[PDB]
């Protein structure tokens, strides 16, 4: 309690105060309104992937034993991608067994936009994307950019 | 007050601003200095999505904040 959620409030704090300071290019975020531990973010579409245009919301939320656990991350709008699902789910492992404490919100958010740039169809929450990415590269970008200009622009 | 808006290419333009000029002004004062049409503009603030209408202190931006645009297609 106590002790334990306010080194997690000074670090969500040093990492806001960070963004603020030095503000990233391949997103922006901070806290929806009072409550520290619950963030939104915005991701840009990278220019050279099938996402680009799109402008992609994402929400963060913080656990109390932060930074030691990972945050829970979901996009909130519909994307076309083997590793994200209906729900906004991403299968990425830095948010899982491979999180650290040395990573940030910041560095999350770009790994998952090269998640967006190059993705993984061996690992797949949605095997049907990842059937097309895998056998036909053209149809995936073509359905990709469709549902960009649907639901991220 | 001035408040900074990162664009796609990663420049910063600057802006000078009261609280109580709405998004609508912004989009103006970026069309002056850039030649980007507000109709085409997205503006965003911490993870917001910045909407026609309403303030700057609506959405409790403050000196030097960091607002990011984006464009329409």
């Amino acid at each position: 309690g106590s002790h334990m959620l306010e080194m997690a409030l000074k670090r969500i704090q040093k990492e806001l105060s960070d963004l603020q300071r030095d503000p990233p290019a391949h997103c922006s975020a901070g806290p929806v309104g009072d409550d520290l531990f619950h963030w939104q973010a915005t991701i840009m579409g990278p220019p050279d992937s099938a996402y680009q245009g799109g402008v992609f919301f994402l929400t963060v939320h913080f656990p109390t034993d932060y930074p030691f656990k990972p945050p829970k991350i979901a996009f909130t709008t519909k994307i076309y991608h083997p590793n994200i699902n209906s729900n906004g789910s991403i299968c990425l492992d830095i948010l899982r067994s491979q999180w650290s404490p040395a990573l940030t919100v910041s560095k999350v958010l770009l790994s998952i936009c090269s998640l967006l740039c190059d993705p993984n169809p061996d690992d797949p929450l949605v095997p049907d994307i990842a059937q097309i990415y895998k056998s036909d590269k053209e149809k995936y970008n073509r359905h990709a950019r469709e549902w960009t200009q649907k639901y991220a622009m | 007050m001035q408040i900074f808006v990162k664009t796609l290419t990663g420049k910063t333009i600057t802006l000078e601003v009261e609280p109580s000029d709405t998004i609508e002004n912004v989009k103006a004062k970026i069309q002056d200095k850039e030649g980007i049409p507000p109709d085409q503009q997205r503006l965003i603030f911490a993870g917001k999505q910045l909407e026609d209408g309403r303030t700057l202190s609506d959405y409790n931006i403050q000196k030097e904040s960091t607002l990011h645009l984006v464009l329409r297609l």
